[PDB]
C-alpha cells in the first residue's frame, strides 16, 4: 500500500586493516650465542636462560 | 685476588722450571685447572689439565713429558716442561676452569717460551 517502510540498512565496508604494534627495541642476544667463538666441554653443556 | 697465575719469563730447553698459580681460597676451585696455549692461527690446544677431583688426565703424548704437583696452602700448581719447542711461544696462561668457557675462568698475566 501507498507509505514508507524500512526494509535494511547499509553500511561502509572498512578498508585494508592496520596493524600498529609499538617499536621494537628490545632484542633477545641470540648474536652472542649463535655467532659465538669458543663453546664450553662437552659434559657441561651450558644452560643459558 | 681470587686466581692468579706466577712464573714464567723465559723458559729453558730440557731443563725444569717450577711454574706457580697462586689463589686466594680452595672454594674458588671448582671444577678444573689448566695451563693451555692459544698459538695464532692453530685451533684450541691445551697443554695441562688439573681437576677438582685432583686428576690431571693429559694427551697420552704429552702427559709423561709434564711432571704434576698440587699444592693448597697457597693453592699452587708446580708443573715442569722439559724439551721446549716454539709451538707452545704464545701468552701463556694458567686457566682455572679452561673447559668452563671465558666466563668462569681467570686469565693470568701470561709468559712466554722462547728456543735459543
Ligand atoms: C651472524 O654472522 C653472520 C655473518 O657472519 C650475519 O649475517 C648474521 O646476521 C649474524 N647473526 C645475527 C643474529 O645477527
Amino acid at each position: 500500500e501507498k507509505g514508507i517502510y524500512q526494509t535494511s540498512n547499509f553500511r561502509v565496508q572498512p578498508t585494508e586493516s592496520i596493524v600498529r604494534f609499538p617499536n621494537i627495541t628490545n632484542l633477545c642476544p641470540f648474536g652472542e650465542v649463535f655467532n659465538a667463538t669458543r663453546f664450553a666441554s662437552v659434559y657441561a653443556w651450558n644452560r643459558k636462560r | 685476588v681470587q686466581l692468579v697465575e706466577s712464573g714464567g719469563g723465559l723458559v729453558q730447553p730440557g731443563g725444569s722450571l717450577r711454574l706457580s698459580c697462586a689463589a686466594s681460597d680452595f672454594s674458588f676451585y671448582d671444577y678444573e685447572m689448566s695451563w693451555v696455549r692459544q698459538a695464532p692461527g692453530k685451533a684450541l690446544e691445551w697443554i695441562g689439565s688439573m681437576y677438582h677431583s685432583g686428576r690431571t688426565y693429559i694427551n697420552p703424548s704429552l702427559k709423561s713429558l709434564v711432571t704434576i704437583s698440587r699444592d693448597n696452602s697457597k693453592n699452587t700448581l708446580y708443573l715442569q716442561m722439559n724439551s721446549l719447542r716454539a709451538e707452545d711461544t704464545a701468552m701463556y696462561y694458567c686457566v682455572s676452569n679452561w673447559a668452563s668457557g671465558s666466563t668462569g675462568d681467570y686469565w693470568g698475566q701470561g709468559t712466554l717460551v722462547t728456543v735459543s
